[PDB]
């Protein structure tokens, strides 16, 4: 299993190798995924418009 | 935006290299169809090239992967 | 210059070509 | 600043003459190279190894009777690319084999994905329902079932419809004799719901032009409409009166006829296009049991089917020796069925 | 209220009652292919398995079981043929019993599953609502069929610990299920390579194992995240669409054209071993190479099996049937009693002549009679027409080699008619009618049922799939539109389309 | 039947006029299903999640129930910006006309071929 | 809602819901996967279709043997 | 900081020269994204493995039991397949690295060297200078070995003769 | 627990469905009946 301790603050972009750009590819070293969607993606619009009534009518 | 129609129509360059180009293109397929080139590129027959002497019938093509061998057969001469 | 002058020329040029093939066809002694 | 895939999204989706979009990249290359190679087959590309017939106006052939015909029987289902084992990289011999036709079909097939893509993502961004690419699902059920489900069921391409107008009328004749598609009930609801949806568009044209309201002075009351207002142009009220007191039943909601309109030629499509995939493995309603044992048992029983029988047996008898010149049919004059024969 | 065709989406934000209601589903399911094993158990018969086999008698999950390893009965009998005296419990009604018992258990389960659905474990920790994180859902899955997938193909095809798979030879006269070694070269890509299962299974269930490890271990990017609606449910239900009518037309073209996953003994021949002469000319050439040993025509025709020449009849095409004629291909043609014998017709000269086969296209086909360069020299008329190559006229004689009539000779019009009409068919068989009153019309095979239905069901849910993707990538405007539409459809209001800050 | 022997003596398929009512009756499915498409898809928002959109509009009501300037764009963006009808008094006129003079000539070319003015 | 036995043991298997990786994450090793795949059903299919003959695979019913 | 053996690659983050044979040799990176410890203790297995494996093949080549029948090392292995030996020696190495399981568990936990088993009956290593200089020893044998035993099989394979039986007669091909 | 679930929701069928319905089913019964027969 890949080490704790990594992200991508503190290895250094110069130092890379093949198998660290592979596991970085692959989503490796992913501690900055704490931020949510915070999208409903079920929520139905439901804001109706009221027409106002004219006198013809 | 978009180029409006009276700025195209009215361009001294739109008129001229028209001009000398499309009747060029006119000209070209005229002499793609009379020079005899597009029955070479396209396989068509000529009018007199439908039957031949040896063969009086449809030239059907039997084979798939002796295709090319068989049209090339058929089509000498 | 723009992507309209391609999709039109896309659809001049051979066809301006295909009607002088085909007039050159209506002549044709069948 | 922003990443190069935000700012291609960006120049696909300019609101400019012409939308490309995303789908653009698919539809607009495919849709004219199938176009294109329609033209080239109809113009320049013959039919004389394939079908033995002229297809094209180089040969003689007019608007009605040019094609771009299938390929040979013997080509099989190959799907017949330039590079293939088939042409070999040579374009004469490509176009002599009939692998223009391939070509047109599978590039009208991925240009109709790109359409639908089209009408998908444009409703996308405007901001409405999808509803126009549910719709064009059905004409993409028809291609796909009649141009390649049908002739990969059957022996070849050789049977699936040549792109043109005689060779798509031969295409009827044929289904007709060889597989009596007319008596198959999916095709008998795609009928229905082509002549039904032909009824609605007449009908609904014709009630909303002729319950309209008094909206200016002018005898011609195109120009009495602008398409910001927010009043109805028409009187649902009277029309429903009209067409409850004259046919019995009437539309009382705007929105259910407008969906209806949009249902019936899209189950029409899509019931034939079921036919249509029954075709393809020769599974079809070509006849009814009984009525041809009772046929058998009495030479004098006769309906309309039985005369559609023989009608179809004469199709079949006196179109499979020019209509498939590769089986090498010889019919002599005494197999071939006349009605005054018997 | 909601409307007859949304009754279902209640359980779309309730997990539980999801999962309910998909075992409820997956309990009818089992219980239909118990049931219809059991019926197809009821109405089978064994007794002849070269003449009557399964496809004959509209078997359609039998020729399944038999696919992969079930071929014995408790009756005693085994589709191949043989006599087993020690069937086990795996057999045909073993199979229908465990699936009937387990149509039961996930129904019950279906029913826990409905009281019981608020479970805790539907619910998200961070929020509170009934959530599924369809991710890690789908890592989950993804593994569990990768590792089955696996050991399918490691275990149950190759005989390590299972019984293989259906292996039969190039025209079907022997086959039967064997363990197969598995091919990693090319040669697994031929379809008709039954060693390209057991290759395929052990690769891509290893490579969706480590997939699905990839799944659990990593989240989705933000970017495909919204994009792709993947906190909704309905992406996952128009994805899955997608990939079963995918499926669905890949098993389709696979059983129509054939491959080693739909051998001819379980499913019958394909139409196109009739359109290319397959069986007709594997048996000239053994009639070739026995004629070419010094036998006869007597001897080299009754070598040929009753399997081989059963093999090469149109009624056994199934692109010879139609759509409402309904039943077992027996209930055609009839049940096949016994192989007559090759027909081989003379003219008063003694001129072979062969009658030209039916093609398939064909509802009916002239009777005519070639010659070795293929010129008509006899022929039937229509029904009544004056003729010219008539069969009374040529005099046509037949003789049959090999079969039940090997070495018969008829010479009488109305006989030699007949037997030029039957072998218009192919080869000439003896068919019983008075058994299942069978009408006389050909019917097709199970082969061509599972094409036409699967056929259809791809074409749907190729709408189905359109249908899902729009409601989900349109959720938002689900019941209409609003007004912040109509400054968006002005022509040129803003540079980029839908994007409210490239106003001009 | 009819429709066999009419093919067998007129022709019928290479008649111009009964092009012109296949022409009629296509183009009416095709014109039926794209303005019921446009008017379903720009439908104004009145209803709730768990009802029928067909109860947002009620019988007699005076404002329009769907955008018809939302679906001029959509349509205009689809295949050129006026490659639609503005007006939906002639968009409705264009409706009711193309498949009425489709069958109107097709009717007419059947009545020609009575008098044995066959097709092409 | 209650809590179980199995319910607890398969918590954390489902807690993580609208849990995202910022920016495109592995977006361009998907495209390359899919690029393969697509390329591995074009070798397929026309192997299938017998416009990629390769040598020993030979697409027959005869090659069973 | 560039690597020691490698000079146009930087040193790897997590090779900081401690170890035993740690010369900043990894162009791969194996050492970026792995436990180092358990990679470590990876290499001294697979390295004594080889090292016996190598001095077997010396041995099993120079001398056979008598019990035993005379014949090649790499052939044998299918011999004490058929008879039995050799699933007793996968049992005892299975035995032992049950509780390898546990002293690998114990090493991620970092309760453990890499390595150290603790094993030092004859008491070879005590001071720390020599302790250092004999693991790198080890280390250096256990490399040379793991390429030596492969390259043992391998000219087995082609030249179907035994080492010092190639070493006598040369042949090339 | 065993009780409300949030997620239930009326069925409704109005006159003009129940018509539809009736009328698709009848006219495919006389469609298809043929068909069945033989
Ligand atoms: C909907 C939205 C999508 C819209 C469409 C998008 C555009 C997609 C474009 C792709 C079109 C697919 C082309 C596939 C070509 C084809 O099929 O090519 C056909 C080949 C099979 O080849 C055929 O195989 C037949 C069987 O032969 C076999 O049997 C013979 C017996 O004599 C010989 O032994 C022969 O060697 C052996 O191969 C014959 O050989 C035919 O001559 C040969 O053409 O399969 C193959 O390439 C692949 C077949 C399996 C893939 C499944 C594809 C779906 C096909 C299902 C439809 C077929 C069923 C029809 C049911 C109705
Ligand atoms: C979006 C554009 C698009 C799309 C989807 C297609 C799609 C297709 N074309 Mg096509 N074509 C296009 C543009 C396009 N074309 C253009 C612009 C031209 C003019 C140059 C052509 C000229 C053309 C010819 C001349 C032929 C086709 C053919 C085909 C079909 C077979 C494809 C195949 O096997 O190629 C193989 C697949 C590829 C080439 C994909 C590219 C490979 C990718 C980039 C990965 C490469 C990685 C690799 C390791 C390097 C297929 C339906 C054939 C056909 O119709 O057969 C009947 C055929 O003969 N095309
Ligand atoms: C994909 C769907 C499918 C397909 C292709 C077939 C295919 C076939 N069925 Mg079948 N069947 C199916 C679903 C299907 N069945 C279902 C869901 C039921 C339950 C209603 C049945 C009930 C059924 C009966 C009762 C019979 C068939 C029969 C047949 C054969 C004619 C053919 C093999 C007939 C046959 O020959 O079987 C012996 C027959 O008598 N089927
Ligand atoms: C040792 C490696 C190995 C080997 C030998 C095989 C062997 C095989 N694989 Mg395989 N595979 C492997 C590893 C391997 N696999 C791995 C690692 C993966 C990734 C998980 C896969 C994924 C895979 C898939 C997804 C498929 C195979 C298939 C096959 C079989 C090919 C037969 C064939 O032509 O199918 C016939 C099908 C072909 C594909 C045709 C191309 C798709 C066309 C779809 C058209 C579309 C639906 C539109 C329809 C329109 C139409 C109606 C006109 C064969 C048994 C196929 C089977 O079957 C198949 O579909 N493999
Ligand atoms: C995996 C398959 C699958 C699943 C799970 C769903 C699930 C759903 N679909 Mg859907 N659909 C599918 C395939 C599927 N669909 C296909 C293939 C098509 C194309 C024909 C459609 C077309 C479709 C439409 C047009 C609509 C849905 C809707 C819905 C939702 C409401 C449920 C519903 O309609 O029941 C309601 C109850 C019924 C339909 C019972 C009527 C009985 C049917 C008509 C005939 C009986 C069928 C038989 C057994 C089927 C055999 C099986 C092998 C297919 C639900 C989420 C609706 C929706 O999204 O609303 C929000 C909606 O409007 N679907
Ligand atoms: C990876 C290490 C390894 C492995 C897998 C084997 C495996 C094998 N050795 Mg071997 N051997 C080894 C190291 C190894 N040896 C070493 C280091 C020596 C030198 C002491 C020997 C000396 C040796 C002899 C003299 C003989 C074998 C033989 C054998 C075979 C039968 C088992 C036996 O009686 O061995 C017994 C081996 C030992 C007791 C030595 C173990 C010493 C340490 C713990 C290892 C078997 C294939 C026999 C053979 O080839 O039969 C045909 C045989 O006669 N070995
Ligand atoms: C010559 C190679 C060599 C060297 C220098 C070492 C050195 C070391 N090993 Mg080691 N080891 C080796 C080979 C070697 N090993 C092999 C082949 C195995 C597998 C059997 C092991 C298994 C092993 C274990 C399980 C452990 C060690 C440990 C140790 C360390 C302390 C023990 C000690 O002082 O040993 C000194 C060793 C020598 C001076 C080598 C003597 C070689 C003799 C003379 C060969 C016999 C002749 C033969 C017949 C030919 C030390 C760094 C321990 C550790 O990690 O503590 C820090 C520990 O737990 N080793
Ligand atoms: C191409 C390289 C990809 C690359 O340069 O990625 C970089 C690019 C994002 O680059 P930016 O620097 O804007 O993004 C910051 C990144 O670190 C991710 O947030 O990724 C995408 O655009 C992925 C979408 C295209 C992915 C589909 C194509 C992938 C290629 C398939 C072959
Ligand atoms: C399967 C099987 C068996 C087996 C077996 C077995 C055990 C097979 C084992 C095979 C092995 C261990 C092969 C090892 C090869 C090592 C190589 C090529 C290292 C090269 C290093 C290099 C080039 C270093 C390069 C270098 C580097 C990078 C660093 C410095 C610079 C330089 C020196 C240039 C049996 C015998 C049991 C029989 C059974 O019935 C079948
Ligand atoms: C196929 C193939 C070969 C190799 C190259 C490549 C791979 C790119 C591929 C594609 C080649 C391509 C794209 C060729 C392009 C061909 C094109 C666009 C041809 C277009 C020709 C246009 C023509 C006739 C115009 C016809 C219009 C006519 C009469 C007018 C009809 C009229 C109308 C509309 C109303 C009634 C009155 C009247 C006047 C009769
Ligand atoms: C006509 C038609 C419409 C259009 C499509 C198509 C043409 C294909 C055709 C298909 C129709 C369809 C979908 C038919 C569906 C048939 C089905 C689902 C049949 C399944 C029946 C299920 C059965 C017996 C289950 C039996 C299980 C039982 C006792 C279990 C009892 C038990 C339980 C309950 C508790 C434990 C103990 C025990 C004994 C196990
Ligand atoms: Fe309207």
């Amino acid at each position: 299993k890949p080490r704790a301790d990594l992200d991508r603050a503190m290895m250094d972009p110069a130092r890379d190798t093949v198998v660290s750009s592979l596991y970085k590819s692959l989503g490796g070293a992913l501690d900055k995924t704490a931020v949510y969607d915070e999208e409903d993606q079920l929520l139905i619009l439901s804001d109706m418009e009221t027409f106002p009534e004219t006198e013809l009518g | 935006g978009e180029r409006p129609f009276s700025d195209i129509i009215t361009s001294i360059r739109y008129w001229i290299i028209h001009s000398i180009t499309i009747p060029a293109l006119y000209v070209a397929g005229w002499l793609f169809v009379s020079t005899g080139l597009a029955y070479d590129i396209f396989g068509t027959p000529r009018p007199n090239e439908y039957f031949t002497q040896d063969r009086q019938q449809v030239p059907l093509v039997n084979d798939r992967f002796s295709a090319k061998q068989e049209l090339e057969d058929l089509t000498k001469g | 210059f723009t992507f309209r002058w391609l999709a039109i020329h896309g659809l001049a040029v051979p066809t301006v070509f295909f009607l002088g093939a085909i007039t050159s066809m209506q002549f044709i002694q069948r | 600043g922003r990443g190069w895939f935000d700012l291609i999204d960006d120049w696909l989706k300019r609101d400019r003459f012409v939308f490309v979009g995303w789908s653009g990249l698919l539809l607009f290359p495919t849709s004219y190279l199938s176009i294109g190679g329609w033209f080239t087959g109809t113009t320049f590309v013959t039919s004389w190894y394939t079908h033995g017939l002229a297809s094209s106006y180089l040969e003689g052939c007019n608007f009605f009777t040019a094609a771009v015909s299938t390929p040979a029987n013997s080509m099989g289902h190959s799907l017949l690319l330039l590079w293939g084992p088939e042409a070999q990289g040579d374009f004469t011999r490509w176009c002599q084999i009939g692998g223009l036709w391939a070509f047109c079909a599978l590039h009208g097939s991925f240009a109709l994905i790109g359409f639908c893509l089209r009408q998908f993502e444009i409703a996308r961004l405007v901001g409405i329902r999808p509803y126009n690419a549910i719709a064009f699902s059905g004409p993409i059920a028809i291609f796909v079932s009649v141009f390649l489900m049908y002739p990969l069921g059957q022996a070849s391409w050789f049977f699936a419809p040549s792109l043109g107008v005689a060779a798509i009328f031969r295409f009827l004749l044929f289904i007709q004799g060889f597989h009596n598609f007319t008596l198959n009930p999916f095709h008998m609801m795609g009928v229905a719901g082509i002549l039904g949806a032909a009824l609605l568009c007449a009908i609904h044209g014709a009630t909303v032009q002729n319950t309209i309201f008094e909206d200016g002075d002018a005898a011609n009351t195109f120009r009495a409409f602008t398409p910001t207002q927010a009043e109805e142009t028409y009187s649902m009220v009277t029309a429903n009166r009209f067409w409850s007191q004259i046919f019995g039943v009437a539309f009382s909601n705007k929105r259910w006829l407008h969906f209806f309109m949009l249902f019936v030629p899209l189950a029409g499509l899509w019931t034939s296009a079921i036919g249509i995939v029954g075709l393809a493995l020769n599974l079809r309603a070509y006849d009814f049991v009984s009525q041809e044992l009772r046929a058998a048992e009495d030479p004098e029983f006769e309906t309309f089917y039985t005369k559609n029988i023989l009608l179809n047996e004469g199709i079949r008898s006196w179109m499979a020796a020019q209509d498939q010149p590769h089986e090498n049919f010889i019919f002599p004059e005494e197999v071939l069925p006349r009605g005054n024969a018997l | 209220g909601l409307p007859w065709y949304r009754v279902h989406t209640v359980v779309l934000n309730d997990p539980g009652r999801l999962i309910a209601v998909h075992l409820m589903h997956t309990a009818l399911v089992a219980g239909w292919a118990g049931s219809m094993a059991l019926y197809e158990l009821a109405v089978f018969d064994p007794s002849d398995p070269v003449l009557n086999p399964m496809w004959r008698q509209g078997m359609f999950v039998m020729p399944f079981m038999a696919r992969i390893g079930v071929t014995d009965s408790w009756g005693g009998w085994s589709v191949t043929g043989e006599s087993v005296a020690n069937p086990g419990f795996w057999s045909f009604e073993g199979v229908a019993l465990a699936h009937i018992g387990l149509s039961g258990l996930l129904f019950l389960a279906a029913v826990w599953h409905w009281v019981y659905w608020d479970l805790e474990l539907f619910r998200d920790p961070r929020t509170g609502n009934p959530a599924l994180d369809l991710p890690k859902i789908f890592g989950i899955h993804l593994l569990l069929s990768g590792v089955l997938c696996f050991g399918f193909g490691a275990f149950h095809v190759t005989g390590a610990w299972g019984p293989g798979i259906w292996v039969s030879d190039a025209y079907g006269i022997t086959g039967k299920v064997q363990p197969v070694a598995p091919a990693w070269g090319a040669e697994g890509f031929n379809p008709f390579n039954p060693s390209g299962v057991a290759s395929h299974h052990i690769a891509a269930g290893i490579l969706g194992f480590l997939a699905g490890i990839f799944h659990i271990a990593v989240r989705p990017p933000q970017r495909l995240y919204r994009a792709l609606r993947m906190g909704n449910i309905e992406t996952v239900l128009s994805s899955s669409i997608a990939a079963v009518f995918w499926s669905a037309f890949i098993t389709t073209g696979t059983m129509w054209y054939g491959s080693a996953t739909t051998p001819i003994e379980l499913f019958g021949p394909t139409r196109y071993q009739w359109d290319s002469g397959y069986f007709q000319q594997e048996i000239e050439r053994r009639v070739e190479n026995s004629l070419n040993e010094g036998l006869n025509l007597s001897e080299a025709w009754s070598r040929i099996p009753d399997k081989l020449a059963f093999y090469d009849y149109i009624g056994n095409n199934p692109a010879k049937g139609g759509l409402f004629r309904a039943g077992p291909m027996n209930k055609g043609d009839g049940i096949a009693e016994a192989w007559l014998g090759h027909p081989i017709f003379q003219d008063k000269e003694g001129k072979e002549l062969t009658v030209r086969r039916m093609p398939a296209f064909f509802e009916t086909f002239p009777v005519i009679l070639v010659d070795k360069d293929g010129i008509i020299r006899a022929d039937i008329p229509f029904r009544r027409a004056e003729s010219k190559y008539s069969i009374e006229q040529v005099g046509v004689t037949v003789s049959f080699y090999g079969g039940k009539l090997n070495g018969q000779v008829f010479k009488d019009a109305p006989t030699v008619k007949k037997y030029a009409r039957k072998a218009q068919l192919g080869e000439v068989l003896e068919f019983d009618r008075t058994t299942l009153e069978s009408d006389g019309v050909f019917r097709s095979s199970p082969r061509g049922w599972y094409t036409f239905g699967h056929a259809n069901f791809a074409l749907l849910f190729f709408l189905g799939h359109l249908w899902h993707g729009s409601r989900t990538l349109f959720r938002d405007v689900f019941s209409g539109i609003g007004a912040e539409v109509t400054e968006q459809v002005e022509f040129g209001a803003f540079q980029k389309l839908g994007d409210r800050s490239t106003k001009k | 039947n009819f429709m066999l022997v009419f093919q067998a003596e007129h022709n019928i398929l290479m008649h111009p006029f009964h092009q012109l009512g296949v022409a009629g009756v296509f183009g009416g499915s095709l014109f039926s299903a794209m303005h019921g498409s446009l008017v379903t898809s720009s439908l104004i928002r009145e209803t709730t999640e768990n009802e029928s959109a067909n109860y947002g509009y009620k019988f007699g009501q005076e404002e329009e129930t769907y955008n018809i300037v939302a679906a001029h764009g959509y349509f205009g963006r689809l295949i050129f910006q006026y490659a639609s009808f503005n007006n939906s008094r002639a968009l409705h006129f264009f409706l009711g006309l193309w498949p009425v003079v489709g069958i109107w000539f097709t009717a007419l070319g059947v009545m020609t071929m009575a008098f044995n003015l066959n097709g092409f | 809602a209650l809590r179980t036995r199995l319910g607890e043991l398969l918590r954390p298997l489902n807690s993580e819901y609208g849990k995202v990786a910022p920016g495109w994450g592995t977006t361009p090793i998907m495209g390359f996967v899919m690029l393969l795949f697509f390329l591995f059903l074009l070798i397929i299919l026309q192997i299938y279709n017998s416009s990629l003959i390769i040598e020993n695979v030979d697409v027959d019913w005869a090659s069973l043997g | 900081d560039f690597s020691a053996a490698v000079p146009f690659l930087k040193r790897p983050s997590n090779l900081d020269g401690t170890l035993a044979g740690d010369v900043g040799f990894d162009p791969l990176g194996f050492s970026d994204v792995f436990d180092l410890r358990v990679l470590r203790e990876a290499e001294l297995k697979h390295g004594r493995f080889a090292m016996l494996a190598v001095l077997g093949f010396l041995v099993q080549e120079v001398y056979t039991f008598p019990f035993f029948p005379k014949m090649a090392p790499v052939d044998a292995h299918d011999y004490f397949v058929t008879q039995g030996g050799g699933s007793q020696i996968i049992f005892w190495i299975s035995f032992v690295e049950i509780f390898g399981v546990v002293a690998l568990f114990e090493l991620i936990q970092g309760k453990r060297d890499a390595g150290d088993f603790a094993f030092d009956p004859l008491g070879l290593g005590k001071d720390e200078a020599t302790l250092a200089r004999y693991k790198v020893a080890e280390i250096k044998h256990a490399r040379l070995a793991m390429i030596a035993i492969g390259g043992f099989i391998h000219q087995f394979w082609v030249t179907k003769q035994t080492v010092l039986e190639q070493l006598g007669n040369f042949q090339s091909l | 627990m065993s009780g409300p679930n949030p997620n239930k929701q009326p069925v409704e069928l109005n006159r003009t469905s129940l018509f539809w319905g009736l009328l698709l089913i009848f006219v495919l019964a006389v469609l298809f009946s043929s068909y069945f027969f033989n």
